[PDB]
Parts: C-alpha cells; structure tokens; sequence
C-alpha cells in the first residue's frame, strides 16, 4: 500500500503541519517507488525529512545509496510525472511549485521498463 | 533494352505520406518531394539487426536463437553499428547492392555477426549482460544494452572508442573530454539513458526529442512502444521513423549483406505511442566536434514551449 493508502488525507495534513512547525528549514518528502517499477529495491522507509538547501543533484545521490545501486544502474526520481528540469535545484523549490494539497511532496523512483516481442 | 520494362519506380514508397513535412534522418534532412532515393538509400545503408535462428547455442548449452528476447540486444546493436559506420565509413557512406563495398565494411558488419568472436554479437552481449545481472534470455532495457556495449567496446582496439554513458539526466563535459583525452581525442559515443514520463512522454519533451535527430551527431534513439523495441533514425512531422528488429532470419551463412539491411521506406509510429524510456545518443568524432555538439544542445533553448531532456554541467 501507498503512503497515501496507509494515512489518511487528514493525517497527512496534520504530519506536515507538526512537522513544519518543528523543523520549518526541512523539507516533508514522500520518496516511493513507482507503482510500475519492479526492478529497483524498496525502502525501509518512505517518509523523509530534508534540509530545503538540498539539491535534486544531491538527492538522487542518497538515495542511490540508500537503495544501494551501482553507479550504472539506472535511476530516476520523478517529480509529478517528470523528471528533474535542473539538478542543481534546491529542494525548497521544488517544494514550493510541486508540492501535493496534503502539504507533502512527492516523488516516485524507477529504472525503465525492458523490452522484447511474442 | 531497359526501355522495353516498367521500373515501377518509387515502389517502395506506395507505403509513405506525400507531405510538405521534411522527412529527418540521423542528421540529414530530405525532401519527400524531391529525394526519395536519397531517403531510401540512407536507410537502407543503415546496419539492420533482426532476430536470428539457428547460430551456435549461446554458452555452448543456451538459446541457438533470440526470437522473442533479443530486441533491445538488437536495437543496441544496430545504434552502436551505425557509431562504427560513422567512425569507418563516415556518415556520408552509402551502401549498394551491386557495387563491392569497403573492407571497412565488412569489419563492421563482420563485429555483429552472430558468433562467439565478434566484438558485439548477440553472444558477447548477453554474455556480458549477465556481469550485469542480466541473465541469457532475460529482457534488456536501454540503460541495459548501452553498458554491455561500453564494457565490450574496451576490447575493441580497432575502433578504439569513448563510450560515454550520462546518468541522472546529466552530460558532465569534464568527464567526457577526460575519457577522449584517455590512451589527442578517441572518438566518442555517447549514450544518455533517459525516462520522460511514467506512462507516456510528456509534450513538453517532444520539439526537444525531435531535435536529437537534427544533429550533425545524431545516432538515434532506441525505446519502443510496449512490448516492442526499435531503433528509432528519424521522424517526419509527428511520426518517428525506425528500423524493426522482430523479424527472425537464418544466421548468415558465407559475406552475404542483403539480409541486414532494411530495402523498404522505415517504419513509422506517432511519437505519442513511444514508451518514456529511452536512451538517446551522439556520435562525436573530434573534440570539435562534441563542442558543437555542445552548442547544438545549448541552443535548444530557443525552442519553443520545449523543455530540456538532459542538462549539460561543466562538472
């Protein structure tokens, strides 16, 4: 079950507001991994708590790493549907256009999908 | 003589749109109106890589063929041949049935055959891919096929290229001219593994998509719709154009080319039907030539509405 399956829209809401109220330079981010992706490992965890100066660059390293994943392996963190514009974005901003209603921001991981006929 | 026969002249192309719409092909543009021997001899001199039955069972005990498997393998195949074609022959190089080619040539196509020694055979490829995680017979993705490429090029003396593969949506220049400056510049491919969207590509990407193809540099792209890969050369107004390699062959026995080429107008799918990952990738022979290729990209953002797929950084 999704993150927003597992709490409701109301929950959510009031974890972002005490969150915000706690750490109002840190970022709520929803990091799972996309529905369609079956390659790439699952997190322990999919809520996190990141410091707004974060970059997109940044990001996608710790998270690599926290999936454990070669350099080579492809990764991608995806944003309400698409990828990064610029990865020297700072997470504040990213926050500030793309976050959902609940007050959290979403994202989804994936690899790509593999390809053969008959 | 000759003139006592019909030629049935353009037969080929009863299966394409006469639009005003330029027809885009690695690089060259053509005009429907005027140059469809142009257009069907670009294609068809392109290296094609279908399925094959019947070569030497891969790891003496696997499949002797990789009929409904090796499709990415193939389109990985024929975007890397095309970076030889123009490393060798030149991108100016047309193929012919009836004239004797260059031994070039033959040394290209003869890296793809399928055999154990060939640099790049179906063998060496999922051999390598297992390095990978890839198991024989295991579906590839883009990323996939251009890192078993890389690793097998290293072997590749002849050639001696660059494989440059640009993870997280980023073209790093410093790394790039430190690979070419490496054992004063190796030709380099580069190969930029990409996820447009979920489900499908969103619009914004398309006007930037198609302008990969209109690069001096341009080698192409490989993805496919679901279920089906291709090695898409081109597009013409909202179609991409592609060579298909599901289509299972006898392995060639001496060499005899006609069966890897592709004699017939591309095939053509409307861009909204390609799968949002990809790899797209650039061939660059000289340092000058990847600084344009620099320049190409950058001047993208004069593009309307568009917006970027990759983002080139200094380091």
């Amino acid at each position: 079950k999704t993150f927003k399956q597992r709490r409701s829209f109301e929950q959510r809401v009031e974890d972002v507001r005490l969150i915000r109220e706690q750490h109002p330079t840190k970022i709520p981010v929803i990091i799972e991994r996309y529905k369609g992706e079956k390659q790439l490992p699952v997190l322990d965890k999919t809520k996190f708590l990141v410091p707004d100066h974060v970059n997109m660059s940044e990001l996608i390293k710790i998270i690599r790493r926290r999936l454990q994943l070669n350099a080579n392996q492809a990764f991608f963190l995806l944003v309400n549907g698409h990828s990064m514009v610029s990865v020297s974005t700072p997470i504040s901003e990213v926050y500030e256009s793309e976050r959902d209603e609940d007050g959290f921001l979403y994202m989804v991981y994936a690899s790509q999908e593999t390809f053969g006929t008959a | 003589a000759t003139l006592t026969y019909d030629t049935l002249r353009f037969a080929e192309f009863e299966d394409f749109p006469e639009t005003s719409e330029p027809v885009w092909i690695l690089g060259r543009k053509y005009s429907i109106f005027t140059e469809k021997d142009e257009i069907l001899s670009d294609v068809a001199s392109r290296l094609w890589f279908t399925y094959r039955k019947n070569f030497p069972a891969i790891g003496g005990t696997g499949p002797t063929s990789d009929t409904g498997w090796g499709c990415m393998l193939r389109c990985g195949q024929m975007i890397f041949a095309q970076a030889l074609v123009c490393r060798h022959l030149g991108r100016d190089w047309r193929w012919t049935q009836r004239k004797r080619q260059p031994d070039s040539y033959f040394s290209v196509l003869n890296a793809f055959i399928d055999r154990k020694d060939s640099y790049y055979s179906i063998h060496q490829i999922a051999q390598m891919g297992v390095g990978e995680g890839k198991s024989i017979g295991q579906w590839y993705g883009p990323n996939t096929v251009a890192q078993v490429l890389k690793k097998l090029a290293v072997f590749d003396t002849w050639s001696s290229l660059a494989v440059h593969i640009a993870m997280d949506n980023t073209v790093v220049m410093e790394e790039i001219r430190r690979l070419c400056r490496t054992s004063p510049w190796r030709p380099l491919v580069l190969l930029i593994p990409l996820r447009l969207g979920l489900t499908d590509i969103n619009e914004a990407y398309v006007e930037t998509l198609k302008h990969c193809f209109m690069m001096p540099q341009s080698l192409g792209v490989i993805g496919g719709k679901p279920n089906s890969a291709h090695y898409f050369i081109g597009y013409v107004g909202e179609e991409l154009i592609y060579l298909d390699p599901a289509t299972t062959q006898p392995a060639v026995e001496p060499i005899p080319d006609e069966s890897f080429h592709c004699q017939h107008p591309p095939c053509r799918m409307s861009i909204a039907e390609l799968d949002p990952s990809i790899a797209v990738g650039f061939f660059c022979k000289t340092e000058d030539d990847f600084n344009d290729w620099c320049q190409q990209v950058k001047k993208l953002s004069l593009l309307g509405g568009a917006l970027p797929m990759f983002e080139l950084v200094e380091q």
